[PDB]
C-alpha cells in the first residue's frame, strides 16, 4: 500500500479522535497545570520522539484505560488499537528492522488509584492523552 | 480439698454465675466429683432468729468439666436486691464436703457485657471521637476503660477510663493507624470489669476531610475541613489552598482556620449542580498551595422543589393529586414518596411538614405525572402535603403544601341545555338544568355560535346563581346555532365545569315573509279573442323578503263580477290564466308557516285602458355590451301612473323576455345585460295605472 | 475339577476379564465354590531369580454364577505392556485348589468393541459403498470383517475381511436390499474378535438418484446420476432420458454415461429455482426415454447475491449495516446468519470468508431489511462481512464483503444556517455552522429558492473546506428565499448530510426608491378667488420604482417667501393644498426605510404663466371604443415646453378624472381606454414649462 495515503490516514484519524475527546470532555474543561498525586504512572511531561517510546507510551495508555469502565472510552480504545497497529506498520515502512518488543508493565498502582480516584484518573487520562497526541502530531512532520 | 470460686451476676440479670477452679492441679484424675449448689431466696425480711428449714433450699446440679465447675443460679429480677443464701455440697470418692452458708446480693456483684458500636470520627476541630453505645438494659451506672493504640508516626498506646460513651481524641494525625479497645464495669459496688471489646480500627490519610461529603440544596450554606500532610509534614491551615473541581480556586475570603493544622472552607447561597459529562457534582480540593492531594471533598447540591395538582370531583368524594417527577430524575437511586398530614381545621397560611404524616400511593400515568387519588374526603380539612425523595445519601422533602378539598372542586356540567328561538322576538333563549352542587353557588357560562364547520363561538356569562335560562340577541333568525353552557362555583373557587352538550337551534319562520313577489304577465292569446291567457311571471323571494322562508305562493285575483278568489300556486313562480273580464287584478302572496306575505303588489288588467297610451316616445341607447340606456317621454296628460315596467327581449326569441318594474317618475333608464349587437332587441314600455295597464310603447 | 478359562483385556483397556466355565455339567449343585484370583504386577524388570514374596499378590474375588465365574482384574494402562503374574485359588467343600502361576501381557490379548457408525451409501459410479467408524481409542490397528447380504431376486451372502473402515460393493442393484455387519479385531497378536455390530440395512429403489438432492447456488453446477430399473430390467444409461420437473426433457447433450446402468445429468450455471407452488426445488427426473418414474432428484438453487449496505453515524459512534433477505424466502426453513470478521488492517482487495468469524445479531424491520449495528467500531479495521444461509440441505455463505467505516459516514446537517441579503450589494449571503467531523474536509452542498408553495430549488457546492459563509446572486431582491445546505466528505466518501433547516431571509429595502411618483393636480377654487385649493394627485410607485417598498410619500413645497418646506403625505396618494403665492414649487418624494426617492417629479404653479398658451389646435378623433387620437399643433413661439399633460374626463362627471403626462414633442397621441360614444368628453392638453403650466387647451 502507498505510504502517502497511510500518512494522511494517520493524520485524519488522529484529528478525528481529537474531536471525539474534545467534545466528550465538554462537560470536563480542564486546567492542565494541576498535578494530582498518584497518576505518575502516566508519563507525558516530556516530548515523545522515537517509534519505540511513543509505541510503549501508547501501549501503557491502552493498559491504564483498560481499567476505565465506559463505552465512549471503548470506542476510543478501538481507535488506539488501530493506531498502534498502524504505527507498527509505519515503523516497518521506515525500513528500520528494529525488533518490535512490547509489554513490560505492572498493573498494581494503577488499580490502587482506580479503586481510589476514578474521577481524577479518567479526566487526567483524557487530558494527558490529548497533550500526548498533540506533541505527536507536532512530531510527525 | 481447696477450690477457687468466682461468682458474678450475668449482664442480662437472669442468671447468677459462680465459676469454680480446683487447687492444686490434678490430684483428681479419675473420680466423678458431684458438686451441688443449694440456695434459698427468702421473700420476707422478718427480724426473727429462726433458722431456715432444711427443706426450703433449692438444689442446682453444677456442670463440672476438666477445667472447673460452673454453677448457674436463676435469679428473678424482682429478687436481685434480696439476700441470696446458699451453700455448696461436693461429693467425691464417697465423701461429702459441705461449705458454710454464704450471703450475698446478686445486684452488688454483676459482670456487665462489653460495649458495642465502637466508632471513630473526626470533629470539625480535627479531633477524633471514639464512640460506643451504653447498655440500655443495665439498671446500674457503668465505667468504661478505653485502651487506644495510636499507630501513628509515633506509636502511642494509652488506656483511659471514662464514664461517658464517647472519647475525645485531639488532632487526628494524617497518614496513621489506630487500634482501640474498651471494657466496662459497674460504677457502684464491687464492679467486675467486662472483657475487652473487639478492637475497632480507624486509619487516616495524609489528607483528611470532614465532613467529606455534603448533600444540600440551592441557596444553602456549608463548610468542608482539611488537614494536609505533605509527606511527613502536616501542611498548615495558613498554607492549605482550597480548590473546587481543580478548575476554580476558592477565594480565601471563604477560607477559615480552626487550628493551624486544620483548614476549613466555607460556602454560601448554593445553586443547582450541572453534571460534567457523566460526573454529577462539585469536587472540593485541599491543596498545599499548589500541592493538590489526590483525595477530595465531595459536594452535592440539589434544587428542592415539587408541586402537585389536586382536584376534587364534582361529586365531592375524592381528590386526585397529580405531580411531575421531572425534577427528580437527576440522582439515580432516589426514591420518591408523597407524605401527607391531614388537619382537622382549615389550611394554615404556611403549610408545614407535620411530624405525623402518612404515606400516599400515587400512580404514574402515561402522561408522566404521579397520580395521588384520595378517597373518602372531607371538604373542610386541610391536607398538608409534600414530596419525600429518598436518595441513597439522605432523605429530602419538597416544600410542604396544604390543599382544601372544597377549594379544588370541579362542578358537573350544566344539563338539559336547550337551544330554541323565541318567536316574534328573535332572542336566543338557552334553558338548562343545573348540576348538583352545595349552596347552589354556581356561576354559569354560555357559548354560542353559528352551526357549521367553523362555529364562531360567542360567550355570555350568567352571574345569577338562580338563573336556569337566558335570552341572547341574534342577527340571523333563520340559522342553526350551537350553544353550550358550562359552570363553576359562584365564588369562582375550584374549576370550571366542562362545557355542556351542544344545544342546536331549530330554524322556523319567526315572521311571515316581509313582502309579496313582483310578477309580470305573459300574454298567450291573440288580441281578437276576448279570452287571453295571462301567464304571470314572478321570481322567488330573497332572504330578506322570505325572511326565513316562503313555504308557498298563492296568487289572488279580483274581478267586477266574480268578486275575489285565490289560487294556491305553491313553489312555482308563474301562472297562466285566461282573461275574460273588463277589470281583472292579480296579487301574489308569499306564505310561510306563520301566514302570507304582508306587502304585496297589484296589477290590474283593463280592456278600456289597455288602449290608453301614457308613453309618448321610447328610445334605446346601448352604452356597451353590458349596458343599454332606455329613455322615454310620457304624454303631458295628468296620468296617475303607478310605475313603469320595462320589457325587453331578443327579437325572434319568444323565450328571452325580461321585465322590470321601475317607478313611473323615471324618464331615462340604464339596463345592464349582455347585449349582443347583432341581435335585435324589442324594448317595450308599459304604462301601468291603478285600474289597468296602459297601452305600451315598443321599439325594436 | 476342570475349568475352561478364557481371559481377555476389556475394550476400554482398564479391566482384565477372565471368564471360567466348569467342566463337565452339574456335578456341583449345592456347594458355595469360592474362586479367588491372586495377581501380581511387578514394576521393575530385574534379572534376579528371586521368587515373588507371598505378600505381593493382590487377591480378586471373582463373580461366580450358575453359568460360570467372571474375574475382574484392574490393569493400569501404563502396565498393559507389563507381565501380569496370575494364579488361581478355588475353594470348594473345604478343599482349596491352586492353579499354577500364569504370566501374560494384557495388551497382547484385547477384545475390541464392535465397530460403530455403519453408514451406507452409493458412489457416483453406481457402486455400493459400506462405511463404518473406527474405534478412536484403540492404540492398535484393527482388522474388520464385513458381512453383507444382497436381498435381490437372488439371495447373496458375502463375508469379507478389510483393514480399512469402508467396503465397496459393485453394481448397485436397483430395488434390492443390503444388510451389513462389521466386527473388529486387533491386527497384530492373538487379538480376540469383537462381536458383530448392529446390522445396517440399505434397500435400493428401482430408480436411484445419487445425489438425490443438490443444494446449489445460482450459476453453480449440479450433477445428478441415475440407475433406472424398469420392472425386472435395469434400464441402460443410454436409454435414460432426464427431465426437469417433467416439463423439460433435459437434452441428451447433458447426459453423461457413467456406466451402462448409471446415467448422469450435470446442470451447469444453475438459475435460481422458481417456486413451483409448493415446490421450491427443480425436480430432476430420470426417465427411460419417456417413461419417467414417479421419483426424481431435488435441485435447490438459491440466490446468494445479497447486497449489504453499511452506514456510519455523524457522531462517529456506530455502524448501521443493512441488507435484504429477498433472495432467501424462496426456500422455507433456511437459517441465515451474518458472519463477521473484523480484520485489524484495512479490507483486502479480495474480501475473504474468514474462518474466525463471529455471529452477528440483526433485526428484520417493517421495511423487510435486516439492520446490523456494529459497536464499538474500529476505524482502520477491515470488517469482513457475509451471510451464512444455513439450509437444512447445507449452509450457504454469501460472498464475503469487507467495509471500512470512513467511506460510509453520513454527515450531520450543518447547524444554524443563516440566509440574508447583503445591503447595497443585494448579495444573498448565507452563513452556516460546520458540524463536528474529522479533518473538516467537507464538501458542502446548498440549496436555495424562493419561498412559496413550490420552491424552485437552486443548488451550489462548496469545495473549500474552510469556507463558513458566502454571498449569492438572487433574482428578486424583495422576495423571500428559502435556503437549505447539506454536506459530505470532500473526497466523495461517506454520504451526504441531511439537508439543513430552511433558512429565510428578511425582506428589507436594499435601496431608496429610484423615482418619485407622477403627480397631477385637481384645481379647487374660483378663478376670481386668489386662493385656490390645489389637490395634488399621484399614484403609488411600482415594484421597480419602489424596489421593495415606499414607506411614505413626502411632498416638498418651495416658495419665494416660505422658502422650501416638505409635507409628509405618508401612504396617501393625494394632497389638497391652497395656492397663495405667485410661485409655489411642489415635489412629491417617495420614501422607504433607506430614504426618499433620488429623482423626483416637479410641478410649478404660476398665475402669470397660467395665462400663456403654447397650443393653438387640438382635435379628438375616435379610433374605436378603445382608442382616440388627439391631434394638436404647438406654438411657433420658442416655448421651452417640458411636457404636455393630457386631461380627459366625462363631462357632468366630477369623478371621471384621468390624466396623463406626455412628452412635449408629441403632436398626436393614442389614448387606449374604454370609450363610450354616448357621453360627451373633455379633452384637455396642458403645456408645461419651467415657469409653470401654461394655459391649457380643452376640446369637448
Amino acid at each position: 500500500v502507498p505510504i502517502q495515503k497511510v500518512q494522511d490516514d494517520t493524520k485524519t484519524l488522529i484529528k478525528t479522535i481529537v474531536t471525539r475527546i474534545n467534545d466528550i470532555s465538554h462537560t470536563q474543561s480542564v486546567s492542565a497545570k494541576q498535578r494530582v498525586t498518584g497518576l505518575d504512572f502516566i508519563p507525558g511531561l516530556h516530548p515523545i520522539l522515537s517509534l519505540s517510546k511513543m509505541d510503549q507510551t501508547l501501549a501503557v495508555y491502552q493498559q491504564v484505560l483498560t481499567s476505565l469502565p465506559s463505552q465512549n472510552v471503548l470506542q476510543i480504545a478501538n481507535d488506539l488499537e488501530n493506531l498502534r497497529d498502524l504505527l507498527h506498520l509505519l515503523a516497518f515502512s521506515k525500513s528500520c528492522s528494529l525488533p518490535q518488543t512490547s509489554g513490560l508493565q505492572k498493573p498494581e498502582s494503577l488499580d490502587g488509584v482506580l479503586e481510589a480516584s476514578l474521577y481524577s484518573t479518567e479526566v487526567v487520562a483524557l487530558s494527558r492523552l490529548q497533550g500526548s497526541l498533540q506533541d505527536i502530531l507536532q512530531q510527525l512532520d | 480439698v481447696n477450690w477457687d470460686i468466682e461468682c458474678w451476676m450475668k449482664g442480662d440479670l437472669t442468671l447468677f454465675i459462680c465459676h469454680m477452679e480446683p487447687l492444686p492441679k490434678n490430684p483428681f484424675k479419675n473420680y466423678d466429683s458431684k458438686v451441688h449448689l443449694l440456695y434459698d431466696l427468702p421473700e420476707v425480711i422478718d427480724d426473727s432468729p429462726l433458722p431456715p428449714l432444711k427443706d426450703s433450699f433449692q438444689t442446682v446440679q453444677c456442670n463440672c468439666s476438666l477445667r472447673g465447675c460452673e454453677c448457674h443460679v436463676p435469679v428473678p429480677r424482682a429478687k436481685l436486691n434480696y439476700a441470696l443464701l446458699m451453700y455448696l455440697e461436693i461429693t467425691s470418692a464417697g465423701v461429702s464436703f459441705q461449705s458454710p452458708l454464704m450471703s450475698l446480693q446478686p445486684m452488688l456483684v454483676v459482670k456487665p457485657d462489653p460495649p458495642l458500636g465502637l466508632h471513630m470520627e473526626v470533629t470539625d476541630d480535627g479531633n477524633l471521637k471514639i464512640s460506643w453505645d451504653s447498655q440500655t438494659m443495665a439498671p446500674f451506672p457503668l465505667q468504661y476503660q478505653v485502651k487506644y493504640l495510636e499507630n501513628s508516626t509515633i506509636v502511642r498506646e494509652a488506656a483511659e477510663i471514662v464514664s461517658a460513651t464517647s472519647l475525645l481524641v485531639d488532632s487526628v494525625l494524617p497518614g496513621s493507624s489506630y487500634e482501640v479497645q474498651v471494657r466496662s464495669k459497674r460504677l457502684d459496688g464491687s464492679g467486675v470489669w467486662s472483657d475487652w471489646s473487639s478492637p475497632q480500627v480507624f486509619t487516616t490519610q495524609d489528607v483528611v476531610y470532614f465532613p467529606p461529603k455534603i448533600l444540600t440544596s440551592v441557596g444553602s450554606n456549608a463548610s468542608f475541613h482539611c488537614i494536609y500532610k505533605n509527606e511527613n509534614q502536616i501542611i498548615s491551615s495558613k498554607q492549605i489552598v482550597w480548590w473546587r473541581n481543580l478548575a476554580e480556586k476558592i477565594p480565601e475570603i471563604q477560607y477559615s482556620i480552626v487550628s493551624d493544622r486544620v483548614s476549613k472552607v466555607t460556602f454560601s447561597n448554593l445553586k443547582a449542580t450541572r453534571p460534567r459529562g457523566k460526573f454529577t457534582y462539585d469536587a472540593v480540593y485541599c491543596c498545599n498551595e499548589q500541592a493538590c492531594h489526590h483525595r477530595y471533598a465531595e459536594l452535592y447540591v440539589i434544587d428542592v422543589n415539587i408541586n402537585i395538582s389536586c382536584e376534587t370531583d364534582g361529586y365531592l368524594t375524592k381528590m386526585t393529586c397529580r405531580w411531575s417527577p421531572s425534577t427528580i430524575q437527576s440522582l439515580v437511586g432516589s426514591t420518591v414518596q408523597l407524605r401527607y398530614h391531614r388537619r382537622s381545621l382549615y389550611c394554615p397560611d404556611s403549610p408545614s411538614i407535620h411530624p405525623t404524616s402518612e404515606p400516599k400511593n400515587c400512580v404514574l400515568q402515561r402522561d408522566g405525572f404521579y397520580e395521588c387519588v384520595f378517597q373518602p374526603i372531607f371538604l373542610l380539612s386541610g391536607y398538608t402535603m409534600w414530596i419525600r425523595i429518598n436518595h441513597s445519601l439522605g432523605s429530602l422533602d419538597s416544600p410542604p403544601t396544604c390543599v382544601l378539598p372544597d377549594s379544588v372542586v370541579k362542578p358537573l356540567p350544566p344539563s338539559n341545555v336547550k337551544a330554541e328561538i323565541t318567536v316574534n322576538t328573535g332572542l336566543l333563549k338557552v334553558s338548562w338544568e343545573k348540576p348538583v352542587f352545595p349552596e347552589n353557588n354556581l356561576q354559569f357560562q354560555i357559548r354560542y355560535g353559528l352551526s357549521g364547520k367553523e362555529i364562531q363561538w360567542k360567550t355570555h356569562e350568567v352571574f345569577d346563581a338562580k338563573s336556569k335560562s337566558a335570552s341572547l340577541l341574534v342577527s340571523d333568525l333563520c340559522a342553526v346555532y350551537v350553544v353550550q353552557v358550562r359552570c363553576r362555583r359562584l365564588d369562582g373557587l375550584g374549576y370550571w365545569s366542562n362545557w355542556s352538550s351542544p344545544a342546536y337551534t331549530l330554524v322556523m319562520d319567526v315572521k311571515v315573509p316581509m313582502r309579496g313577489p313582483e310578477f309580470w304577465r305573459k300574454m298567450d292569446g291573440d288580441v281578437t279573442k276576448k279570452e287571453r291567457n295571462v301567464t304571470l311571471l314572478w321570481k322567488p323571494l330573497t332572504k330578506n323578503d322570505s325572511l326565513c322562508s316562503v313555504r308557498r305562493y298563492v296568487v289572488k285575483h279580483r274581478t267586477a263580477h266574480n268578486g275575489t278568489w285565490s289560487e294556491d300556486v305553491g313553489n312555482r313562480t308563474n301562472l297562466t290564466f285566461l282573461w275574460t273580464e273588463p277589470a281583472h287584478t292579480v296579487t301574489v302572496l308569499a306564505v310561510n308557516s306563520l301566514g302570507a306575505s304582508l306587502v304585496n303588489f297589484n296589477l290590474t288588467f283593463s280592456w278600456p285602458m289597455s288602449k290608453v297610451s301614457a308613453v309618448e316616445s321610447l328610445s334605446a341607447y346601448p352604452l356597451s355590451s353590458s349596458c343599454v340606456i332606455l329613455s322615454w317621454t310620457l304624454s303631458p296628460d295628468d296620468y296617475s301612473l303607478l310605475y313603469l315596467v320595462i320589457e325587453w327581449k331578443i327579437l325572434n326569441e319568444d323565450d328571452g323576455m325580461k321585465w322590470l318594474r321601475i317607478p313611473s317618475n323615471v324618464k331615462k333608464f340604464y339596463i345592464h345585460d349582455n347585449f349582443i349587437p347583432i341581435e335585435k332587441y324589442q324594448f317595450s314600455l308599459y304604462p301601468v295605472f291603478m285600474e289597468g295597464v296602459g297601452k305600451p310603447k315598443i321599439i325594436n
